[PDB]
RNA sequence: UCCCGUGAACCAUCGAGUCUUUGAACGCAAGUUGCGCCCGAGGCCAUCCGGCCGAGGGCACGCCUGCCUGGGCGUCACGC
RNA sequence: CGCCCCACGAGGCGCCGUCAACGAGUCGGGUUGUUUGGGAAUGCAGCCCAAAUCGGGCGGUAGACUCCGUCCAAGGCUAAA
RNA sequence: GCGCGACCCCAGGUCAGGCGGGACUACCGCUGAGUUUAAGCAUAUAAAUAAGCGGAGGAGAAGAAACUUACAAGGAUUCCCCUAGUAACGGCGAGCGAACCGGGAGCAGCCCAGCUUGAGAAUCGGGCGGCUGUGCCGUCCGAAUUGUAGUCUGGAGAGGCG
């Protein structure tokens, strides 16, 4: 020896190869796009919003973060979202604001879905 | 199963008969009945009493006695009869005696 | 653990052991014992793939012979019961004691009955290495009843 | 059969090789933890006649536990009552230090059940005591009748309730006659037997 | 839709049916907020036919991977028998069985022989 | 607090759920008893306690 | 169409399923939806046939049996 | 009720006389503390001393001798009331 | 310049697995008071209780004499009646207080360790495989000779003859 201090020698690990999965079920994703946009809120706040903004103002799930309601806003009604704000309002929902891309238009995209 | 006619211990009940435990191991060699077999088929076996007196023991004796000459034993199979057992004539009548058979 | 197992080796060194212990240390000559576990090598006793055949291949001798042709086998015996039980016995022709054994418990009253039964006794050096003979992980004992007939001498 | 032998030595525990050998594990064993695996028994004898065997699932974990009595723990000596239990320092713990043992091994050894501990040394401050303890979920303890009793849910924690060979001695069931009548089932059975009012219907 | 018959379809098909019944879900919940009157109570239709349709998921899919663990390899946590721990922990009839060799001659011998007795 | 976590915006949403007068429509509903709404709770009176 | 039936029901009952965040509570903590690490169905382009976004799921503590990689002249036999 | 027929193994019974193996810092003793109806000490516990194999524990007054009655601890399981 | 074997101990998100917490009626272990009574009070009493700390089950605990008795003796455990408000214990004050015998309810006794296959670990676990699937079987590893299985438990037993 060099060093007057004895360490741990370095040993070799096996990463776990179970016999017998403890979960069998693939895990359904629940976090859906019908879980994560419940509904676009349709009150006249939002829907000045609609024109003034160019933004879609939706009650999403309290779990969902931007990331994921980008990614939803996507998969449904085929557009693209700018930018995402997301508060949670008082009565516990949150209520997400989604700005679109200038090539999609709003009142087009609500009038697809029907609010005003 | 079968229970021994013995003496109580103590001054005041010296005299008075009662049932005890079991046959003791003199007992059940000289009545003629195999240790492991007598608690089998009825008969109670109490390998801590001692025999001090020829005036139990014959009277115990007869207990067992008695208890070989009024008992039956069904085979251990159907058409199979060995030694000890005893024939379906008699087998045919067997009852469930009920109280006690043999009183002290 | 390094620590303690040296600790224990300066400790044994230090204290005055007794005569009984003291006998240990003194050990069957290194030419001597390899000269010896060369015939305990010769009487090993049988493997487990070795002891499936003596029994297989008897199938021909039981299902159709009817007979038993086999002889007596003659191998080194082990264990502290059954050494001590043939010792005890005076079936033993040698025992081979290993110094090394924990607890030592266990082999301090063998030299004394082997000398008082008057039955010759080695203490060699290594209960692996006897148990190497034996196939099992420690032996800590053998001894030899029997010699075939061809190495009497050299016995 | 060597185990005469081996007993008897144990047996002469004041012969100058065993106080020898008994030093020196005294030694060994006081520079380790207070509780530690061991692989094999040091008194394979003991351990036999105890229910030991050679088989997997049953381990021996080596225990250390100080000696002297109980010292009553007041906040500083004030016992605040009538003179008569105002005493500190000449108290006797109700239980033995081979009970001890075996209920500290059986808390920190939750997944096995303690079959019976022994004496293996002492010494001016510690005793140490070897536990066998039997691991019965393993399977070649669920295949052996003599050792099956001990997998029934009825024998938890024997030692944290007073079922072993220490425990029925400081139970006091080392015993039948008079001496230790008032002791079946228990000390507190008969307490509240021989406390109950029993008012019959037409009293 | 009803179940007896939903049982009876193709795993695609039945996701798809799931995939369409969430959408109509969807656009329920868009004229809830909006209109009232005569769709708002096919909503808890539709919220049914959801939970019918994974329930058919979930039942078809456990029983298929009941057939193929089933082969009584080593079967998983979600798919052994959970019945309380206790039960769990018990010993199994040849386990309590076990009596040991003397008590085994002690029955093959002497058993418990059947007697009346005035004979 | 104007800097709130997030456990106490959440306890603080449903205790606004909390404090509504009782549907009309309970009231006639058959063997009812409800009167009113006793847990009401008013800001100033009854403090939360958290 | 739920009505001489694959069948209503705030019905009964129970075997097939779901079972959010926690809590013995178990990645680390917690007046924090705080901060990590690993596997990875699936897709992208190819800075290679690699990397990025992942659906999900792991990662606590002591312990037993076994297995793997190891440490110490603690006991050694054999060797340079 | 039916087919399967129970041994050279084990048991029981009778005799013999040869062996006859039985649990250790455990019992047991002193002192302290607690507890008990247990009183020259009922159990338990701490510390010290510490065994026995023609022996050991009891027989409710400590003590030694003689005899007698009795049981075999310091490992384990066990419904019923 | 090493390759070996054992011991003892490491680290593994290794394979397979058991632990922890909850309920309080009843049950087991420890710990453990005083208000009160004694017309005060300090031993005693309250009480080997309340509170504290743990552990289980459908019951728990005990249990097959190192027993009681002094008899013509009986015979595991548990519970009820009687023993008995008795013997005893107690500033012999207040008070406290069992057991044997007997009658009933129910009654079941068992298995280990040690001397004992030594022509021969006859034993057990795990991986894999099969089938008839709470297990059985085969193969391969491991445990184990510091002793697994079998025989034995004092009432015996081991041997030998029938
Ligand atoms: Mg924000
Ligand atoms: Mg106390
Ligand atoms: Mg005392
Ligand atoms: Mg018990
Ligand atoms: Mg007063
Ligand atoms: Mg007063
Ligand atoms: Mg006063
Ligand atoms: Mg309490
Ligand atoms: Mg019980
Ligand atoms: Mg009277
Ligand atoms: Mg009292």
């Amino acid at each position: 020896r060099t060093s007057v201090t004895f360490h741990r020698p370095k040993t070799l690990s096996k990463a776990r190869d179970p016999k017998y999965p403890r979960i069998s079920t693939p895990g359904r994703n629940k976090l859906d796009q019908y879980q994560i946009l419940k509904y676009p809120l349709t009150t006249e706040s939002a829907m000045k919003k609609i024109e003034d903004n160019n933004t879609l103002v939706f009650i999403v799930d309290l779990k969902a973060d931007k990331k994921k309601i980008k990614a939803a806003v996507k998969k449904m009604y085929d557009i693209q979202a700018k930018k995402v704000n997301t508060l949670i309002r008082p009565d516990g929902k949150k209520k997400a604001y989604v700005k679109l891309t200038p090539d999609y238009d709003a009142l087009d995209v609500a009038n697809k879905i029907g609010i005003i | 199963p079968l229970r021994p006619i013995v003496q109580c211990q103590t001054r005041k009940y010296n005299m008075k008969a009662r049932a005890g435990r079991g046959f003791t191991l003199e007992e059940l060699k000289s009545a003629g009945i195999p240790k492991k077999l007598a608690p089998t088929i009825g008969i109670s076996v109490d390998h801590r009493r001692k025999n001090r007196s020829l005036e139990g023991m014959q009277s115990n004796i007869q207990r067992l006695k008695t208890y070989k000459a009024k008992l039956v034993i069904f085979p251990r199979r159907a058409r199979k009869v060995k030694a000890g057992d005893s024939t379906p004539e008699e087998l045919a009548n067997a009852t469930q005696v009920q109280g006690d058979y043999m009183p002290i | 653990v390094v620590r303690i197992q040296r600790q224990r080796r300066i400790l044994k060194q230090r204290l005055k052991v007794p005569p009984a212990l003291h006998q240990f240390t003194r050990t069957l000559d290194k030419n001597l014992a390899t000269n010896l576990f060369k015939m305990l090598l010769k009487y090993r006793p049988e493997d487990k793939a070795a002891k499936k055949e003596r029994l297989l291949k008897r199938a021909q001798a039981e299902a159709e012979g009817k007979t038993v042709e086999a002889k007596k086998p003659i191998v080194v015996k082990y264990g502290l019961n059954h050494v001590t039980y043939l010792i005890e016995q005076s079936k033993a022709q040698l025992v081979v004691i290993a110094h090394d054994v924990d607890p030592i418990e266990l082999v301090v009253w063998l030299p004394a009955l082997c000398r008082k039964m008057e039955v010759p006794y080695c203490i060699v050096k290594g209960k692996s290495r006897l148990g190497s003979i034996v196939h099992k992980k420690t032996a800590s004992v053998l001894c030899l009843t029997t010699v075939k007939n061809e190495d009497k001498l050299e016995f | 059969g060597a185990y005469k032998f081996v007993s008897e030595l144990w047996r002469r525990k004041q012969s100058d090789v065993m106080r020898f050998v008994q030093r020196v594990r005294c030694w060994e064993y006081r520079q380790q933890p207070a509780i530690v695996r061991i692989t094999r028994p040091t008194r394979p004898d003991r351990a036999r006649r105890l229910g030991f065997k050679a088989k997997q699932g049953y381990v021996v974990y080596r225990i250390r536990v100080r000696r002297g009595g109980r010292k009553r723990p007041v906040p500083k000596g004030i016992v605040y009552g009538k003179p008569k239990h105002q005493g500190i320092t000449q108290l006797k713990f109700q239980r033995n230090k081979r009970s001890v043992a075996e209920e500290r091994a059986g808390r920190r050894l939750g997944g096995l059940r303690v079959l019976n501990s022994y004496w293996v040394n002492e010494d001016s401050t510690y005793k140490y005591f070897e536990v066998i303890l039997v691991d019965v979920a393993h399977s070649a303890v669920r295949n052996d009748p003599r050792i099956n009793w001990l997998c029934k849910p009825v024998h938890k924690h024997r030692e944290l309730r007073g079922l072993t060979s220490a425990g029925k001695k400081f139970r006091g069931l080392r015993g039948k006659g008079h001496r230790h009548h008032k002791n079946r089932p228990s000390r507190r059975a008969t307490w509240k037997r021989n406390q109950t009012v029993s008012l019959r219907r037409y009293r | 839709v009803k179940a007896g018959e939903l049982w009876n379809k193709s795993k695609d098909d039945l996701t798809k049916q799931l995939a369409e019944l969430k959408t109509e879900l969807g656009q329920l919940r868009i004229q809830k907020v909006a209109s009232s009157g005569s769709k708002l109570n096919r909503i808890h239709d539709i919220r049914k036919s959801i939970a019918r349709v994974l329930t058919v998921i979930n039942a078809k899919q456990r029983a298929q991977l009941r057939l193929f663990y089933k082969n009584k390899k080593y079967a998983p946590l979600d798919l052994r028998a959970k019945q309380t721990r206790a039960i769990r922990r018990r010993l199994s009839p040849d386990e309590k069985s076990r009596v040991l060799e003397k008590t085994k001659k002690r029955t093959v011998h002497f058993p418990q022989r059947k007697f009346a007795i005035k004979a | 607090p104007s800097h709130k976590t997030f456990r106490i915006k959440q306890k603080l949403a449903k205790k606004q759920r909390q404090n509504r007068p009782i549907p009309y429509w309970i009231r006639m509903r058959t063997d009812n008893t409800i009167r009113y709404n006793a847990k009401r709770r008013h800001w100033r009176r009854t403090k939360l306690g958290f």
